[PDB]
RNA sequence: AGGGGCGUAGUUCAAUUGGUAGAGCACCGGUUUCCAAAACCGGGUGUUGGGAGUUCGAGUCUCUCCGCCCCUGCCA
RNA sequence: CUUUAAUGUUUGAUGUUCUAACGUUGACCCGUAAUCCGGGUUGCGGACAGUGUCUGGUGGGUAGUUUGACUGGGGCGGUCU
RNA sequence: AAUUCCUUGUCGGGUAAGUUCCGACCUGCACGAAUGGCGUAAUGAUGGCCAGGCUGUCUCCACCCGAGACUCAGUGAAAUUGAACUCGCUGUGAAGAUGCAGUGUACCCGCGGCAAGACGGAAAGACCCCGUGAACCUUUACUAUAGCUUGACACUGAACAU
RNA sequence: UACGGUGCUGAAGCAACAAAUGCCCUGCUUCCAGGAAAAGCCUCUAAGCAUCAGGUAACAUCAAAUCGUACCCCAAACCGACACAGGUGGUCAGGUAGAGAAUACCAAGGCGCUUGAGAGAACUCGGGUGAAGGAACUAGGCAAAAUGGUGCCGUAACUUCGGGAGAAGGCACGCUGAUAUGUAGGUGAGGUCCCUCGCGGAUGGAGCUGAAAUCAGUCGAAGAUACCAGCUGGCUGCAACUGUUUAUUAAAAACACAGCACUGUGCAAACACGAAAGUGGACGUAUACGGUGUGACGCCUGCCCGGUGCCGGAAGGUUAAUU
RNA sequence: CGAAGGUGUGCUGUGAGGCAUGCUGGAGGUAUCAGAAGUGCGAAUGCUGACAUAAGUAACGAUAAAGCGGGUGAAAAGCCCGCUCGCCGGAAGACCAAGGGUUCCUGUCCAACGUUAAUCGGGGCAGGGUGAGUCGACCCCUAAGGCGAGGCCGAAAGGCGUAGUCGAUGGGAAACAGGUUAAUAUUCCUGUACUUGGUGUUACUGCGAAGGGGGGACGGAGAAGGCUAUGUUGGCCGGGCG
RNA sequence: UUUUGUAUAAUGGGUCAGCGACUUAUAUUCUGUAGCAAGGUUAACCGAAUAGGGGAGCCGAAGGGAAACCGAGUCUUAACUGGGCGUUAAGUUGCAGGGUAUAGACCCGAAACCCGGUGAUCUAGCCAUGGGCAGGUUGAAGGUUGGGUAACACUAACUGGAGGACCGAACCGACUAAUGUUGAAAAAUUAGCGGAUGACUUGUGGCUGGGGGUGAAAGGCCAAUCAAACCGGGAGAUAGCU
RNA sequence: UAAGGUGAUAUGAACCGUUAUAACCGGCGAUUUCCGAAUGGGGAAACCCAGUGUGUUUCGACACACUAUCAUUAACUGAAUCCAUAGGUUAAUGAGGCGAACCGGGGGAACUGAAACAUCUAAGUACCCCGAGGAAAAGAAAUCAACCGAGAUUCCCCCAGUAGCGGCGAGCGAACGGGGAGCAGCCCAGAGCCUGAAUCAGUGUGUGUGUUAGUGGAAGCGUCUGGAAAGGCGCGCGAUACAGGGUGACAGCCCCGUACACAAAAAUGCACAUGCUGUGAGCUCGAUGAGUAGGGCGGGACACGUGGUAUCCUGUCUGAAUAUGGGGGGACCAUCCUCCAAGGCUAAAUACUCCUGACUGACCGAUAGUGAACCAGUACCGUGAGGGAAAGGCGAAAAGAAC
């Protein structure tokens, strides 16, 4: 499902709004992209669900970091 | 049931 | 003139049979329900 | 019947919409042609349907009255 | 100050060429007894396509509703201070 | 004319007599060319009209054969029903009287029949109207919205040329 | 001997002809719309065994479990609230007449339909017949009556040459005899030849079966005698047609239709169903597919782009998020 | 020594009521003054039950048709037996599938059920009855389709789908005739067969796959020919002399 | 009952018996009554507990002004001789009752909207696999053999067996009329009628689900219900109407 | 515990018991067919079909056991591709489903009200889905206050229908503060010096108190009416027992009980103590949660509907300071107070009752009370989901009527 790996962004559900504020159900979804990362220790490409939140946080806190995470949260890359 | 006899006066 | 009713012993079996309504949470919560209600004959399966 | 529109030169139409009515054709007169026409020059034409009211003043504004058009008169 | 000629800079506008993201409902290999899927090799495309947020246009495709009253029945006509 | 209001248009044919039909006329209220026009053999439980045959369709009904209806025995419903000792007439009267007034008539009670009335029975009227009722449907009614489409940003980088 | 029964005995048990919709036939011929799968079965070798195992063949032998099996099954037992003039798939298919599984009368077999008995009114239902007239009835020939078979003769306008057409209209039909005592035809024994020999071939014609036609005679009012079994013709509107539709008041001129045209769609197709994946389109590729309107065929389809859509253009005007 | 309740009677108050009694019944009832209410019914085409009305009226379910003798019985138009008559006979006969579930057979009974009576019945009651290597099902095999490891997708639920696994209405081994029970039969009995596996013996020996190939394996229409089921006639056998 | 008005021929009721509709909670105002009184009274809670404790709070004794503020005054205005609102007048807490408010709010009754499920054993379409269509006609293409042509073309005869072809049973449809209209039957029967080798018909399974399906298209059909199925829930929806 | 007993309609038959192996009651075990998460495969639930292994032999077979999926962990093997990795095969644990309400979270209406109707209301209600517990959730201040101070969360009464929100309509509706119920605080983001300290979790070991069978339990006679006395009329007695029920009409003394006094082989709850197995207490010095806070855009949640709107959550795009620093104090700024987010844990007061026991009612008394006082979610109806009834009383004793 649209769920991401690493940040667990799911989608989440609002209202369209008008001039006249009529209300109708609408749902927000991450902006996921399936991304080939590589992972320097393993010497291969994982590749990951990740929102483009995700993708920034890969980079400041390093792919070995975030997979460290994801292998205590049992999410089976 | 029935069907509304049609002795309809219009 | 053939009515609405015509028996056929694997047809009534194969759609509403303790098996096929068991199959899908829905069916089960007609089992569920029937339970609770405490119905003699839980399925239509003899 | 009821409601809207219309009546302006000889025929078809502009109108200004309160203060002085034009255009096209037709008609007449004169050119041109052997002659008619086509063409050219010049020009006269109107109670503005009838009446009665307003207004200093009405073809124009108001109301009836004639004539001619256009719409409606539907549900059991 | 105007006119500004050139000067670097900072943003954009196209065009061209790349590959490395991304696409492949191209080929081949393996998982594999498999027209799925995944991985690998390769080719093609390529910063497009596609998707997310925001946004302009369009949208009876689908919804929620409105569509007055008086009236010698109602509608039509007329009327509403 | 599946289209013509006036209208039974007018003329012709068919009939003794034809508001229909057929042929023309054109004055097309308000035909018309793929929301097709005009024709067209065949086809049609297709619509209209005419003729022959044929007949109880009818003039005008008669008889007969069966099944009910009628009588007897057995079994044994239903819709409906305020209560009834439940007549005519004229008038009155939520304005069409078995029930009021006046008057007339009528011994008590079945059975077979006919349906004029009991505004007979059936079904909180379908027409009409109303409610600031419901539903579907239409659209250049209102407000939205799926979808489609546009651009910015993100996924998304490099070099060069202007 | 208990109407049953039980026990014993028990003749002939052949041929010809006719003949299927069954079988050969999952064949043959032909056509376009081009007509399952898998396993059992047969065969082939890989890896893995090739002394073994395993395979083939012949005997002996074991095993073949479990469940259904009554009865109804076009109906009183199923579906219709009913012991309900309704509905319900397959198999079997006797005699006479007949083209026939139509129809009439019968066989095998099964029934008389679970209130009757009287009476013999009106009226109602289902039928029969009808003087005379023959659509005068009625919205309307509604209904009824009538036509009805085979063979032969004959048959118009019109036509897309197929039709129209069974057009219309008419004639002959029984029975008996003769041709010919039981014909033509079909079937076909015995016998006689031939065979590399059999469920054989060629002759051969016995015996069965058997129309159709003609002639002569004969009966009746009537010979397709019953049942069964087209009414016909003329003009015209609409739709070409076969078909489809409002189960339960509308079967039509409505819908569909072949054909025609426009338009979209280059295949990761358009489009559609799906929050998506995917699927259909299509295992198709513009001679294809989707949508729209028209609706065979014949002769044809004129003028308007102002309005509303659609398509193309992009210079300018205006204009969102963003900055 | 007769409470409530019911049913009469009498008295009494302006009224809703009250008091007392005779009978019924057979065990509860309750003054007074306060307190609390599911506190008072004729109607709502009110709800439920009971009972009327029409009314001993309509109807008693195809116009295929009945009649008689005898029997059983308390009782016979309806049951049993017999003899006639009539109806179906491409069905109104026979055998199945689907579906029903004992309605099948026998004994016994007539309250209810049967549109009447009923001795009868598909009614009540009690017994009995369904016998398979070959018929089916199960089993092997697949169609449409369903489910679906992993997988892909999706707020969750879930959706789709691969390998697979199910799913006949189709494809796959084999039995016929005769006899017999009140009710079953290609199942039981008699007679005569056949099939697929297991095991063992003997002889001869290349076997072998989730793999390959063949086969299974397939339309519509039409045309005959050869046949059988079956029928007819003759012959034969038995019986008949009307 | 409803009305200006009903013996009304306007609605309601066949009858009896039983049941059946102004309630409850909280808050607020008013009246009555009781207590205390310029004061009255507690709530939760504690508590052997209907006591007592708890004055947290609430109302009242002071108002005016939008407010700051002032205060038996105050506001307005620059200011009022003014004017508006106030100042002599007992309240408060229980209990009962009359109203109001929020809840279903006196009872019964919609057509509908929304949510979650159940249905394609009927019917519509489609998919897979089987079956059915007596009999009798018409005689296409093609083929053969002639006649004709240089070869065709063409023509004749004979073979052939084409068709949403013809007549007509089964089968399927349902055009007309009669009956039947509390029926034999909640759509049929009788006599006729159309199709009847096909766009046919049928058996057994399967698939498509409710704003959805399916539809040779009628708003038809989707379990006797369809201009939005059925079941349960929101729900005692709402009903200025009866 | 016992002199009676083989459940009920429901008799009968044949028997078993009587002083303790009848029966009955309780604790703990044994057995526990088939279907059902159903788990060897399949399936039209209660049926069909196996595989492996062990052990049996009458050579026909037979009896047990194991064989689902997923998650986690560990071994062994094992591609493209050399290592690897994916994948594959075993073995251990754990999970699957059901169940009333309450609870948290993910989604989320409409009727209705506004006398119409869009914002709004209904309502974050109904419903669907996920997860957990006996409670859940929340919870140890980047909180409030206001220059005085308070000191986690939850619940009740006030504050108050106030401040506000609102087509400023309908309506919605706090907080501060106060009174109560109940109170409890800690750990990681790191290393030492001490040392096993406190405390917690496992378990045994006793005590105490329950729970699951039980034991004893006081005291009346006469007469009258009457079918029968518990009633009438007399005269007694018990009471820590006059709560109730039954007994032929109304029983303190007839029976069962009640008040009191007692009881446990075995299992189990609770609490205290204690022993082991883990568990770390204290001190010093450090460290102080970054794609986070904040911001732009679009929504949502706070009573607060974008409004001048603080605060909280974030789909999208950005992005700090970091103790010499940050957050909040309802736009915003300064000053001043107060607190230290971006890591966690935590009992009590609170909500509910499918179920167990006892007791109570100005609650019902067979058309009432649960739909059901009765073999009721039955008969019956519907393809199905689902809907859903009617029906109690002989008498003291059946003595249920011999003939
Ligand atoms: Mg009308
Ligand atoms: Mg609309
Ligand atoms: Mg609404
Ligand atoms: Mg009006
Ligand atoms: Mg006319
Ligand atoms: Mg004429
Ligand atoms: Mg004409
Ligand atoms: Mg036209
Ligand atoms: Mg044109
Ligand atoms: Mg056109
Ligand atoms: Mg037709
Ligand atoms: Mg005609
Ligand atoms: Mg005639
Ligand atoms: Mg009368
Ligand atoms: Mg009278
Ligand atoms: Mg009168
Ligand atoms: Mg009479
Ligand atoms: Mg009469
Ligand atoms: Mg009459
Ligand atoms: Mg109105
Ligand atoms: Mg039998
Ligand atoms: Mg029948
Ligand atoms: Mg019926
Ligand atoms: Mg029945
Ligand atoms: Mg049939
Ligand atoms: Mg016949
Ligand atoms: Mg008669
Ligand atoms: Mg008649
Ligand atoms: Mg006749
Ligand atoms: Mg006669
Ligand atoms: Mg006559
Ligand atoms: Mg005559
Ligand atoms: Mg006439
Ligand atoms: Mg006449
Ligand atoms: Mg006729
Ligand atoms: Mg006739
Ligand atoms: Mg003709
Ligand atoms: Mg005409
Ligand atoms: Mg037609
Ligand atoms: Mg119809
Ligand atoms: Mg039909
Ligand atoms: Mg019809
Ligand atoms: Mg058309
Ligand atoms: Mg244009
Ligand atoms: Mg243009
Ligand atoms: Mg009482
Ligand atoms: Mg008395
Ligand atoms: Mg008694
Ligand atoms: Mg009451
Ligand atoms: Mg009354
Ligand atoms: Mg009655
Ligand atoms: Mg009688
Ligand atoms: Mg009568
Ligand atoms: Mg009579
Ligand atoms: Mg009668
Ligand atoms: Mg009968
Ligand atoms: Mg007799
Ligand atoms: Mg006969
Ligand atoms: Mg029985
Ligand atoms: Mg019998
Ligand atoms: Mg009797
Ligand atoms: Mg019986
Ligand atoms: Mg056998
Ligand atoms: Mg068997
Ligand atoms: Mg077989
Ligand atoms: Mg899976
Ligand atoms: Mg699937
Ligand atoms: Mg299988
Ligand atoms: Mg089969
Ligand atoms: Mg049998
Ligand atoms: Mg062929
Ligand atoms: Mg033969
Ligand atoms: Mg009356
Ligand atoms: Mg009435
Ligand atoms: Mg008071
Ligand atoms: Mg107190
Ligand atoms: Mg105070
Ligand atoms: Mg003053
Ligand atoms: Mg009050
Ligand atoms: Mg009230
Ligand atoms: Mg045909
Ligand atoms: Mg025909
Ligand atoms: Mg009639
Ligand atoms: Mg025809
Ligand atoms: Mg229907
Ligand atoms: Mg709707
Ligand atoms: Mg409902
Ligand atoms: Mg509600
Ligand atoms: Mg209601
Ligand atoms: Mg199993
Ligand atoms: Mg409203
Ligand atoms: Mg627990
Ligand atoms: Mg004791
Ligand atoms: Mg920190
Ligand atoms: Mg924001
Ligand atoms: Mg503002
Ligand atoms: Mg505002
Ligand atoms: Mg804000
Ligand atoms: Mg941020
Ligand atoms: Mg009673
Ligand atoms: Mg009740
Ligand atoms: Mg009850
Ligand atoms: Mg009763």
């Amino acid at each position: 499902s649209r769920v991401c790996q690493v940040t667990g962004k799911r989608p989440v559900t609002g209202n369209n709004r008008s001039h006249a504020l009529n209300a109708t159900k609408r749902r927000f979804l991450p902006n996921l992209h399936s991304h080939r990362f590589w992972v320097e220790s393993e010497k291969r490409f994982v590749t990951l669900r990740v929102s483009a939140k995700g993708m920034r946080v890969i980079d400041k806190k390093g792919i070995d970091t975030v997979l460290a995470e994801l292998r205590a949260r049992g999410e089976k890359y | 049931a029935a069907a509304a006899v049609r002795n309809a006066r219009w | 003139m053939k009515r609405t009713f015509q028996p056929s012993v694997l047809k009534r079996n194969r759609s509403h049979g303790f098996r096929a309504r068991m199959a899908t949470k829905n069916g089960r919560q007609v089992l569920a329900r029937r339970r609770a209600k405490g119905r003699a004959r839980l399925t239509v399966s003899k």
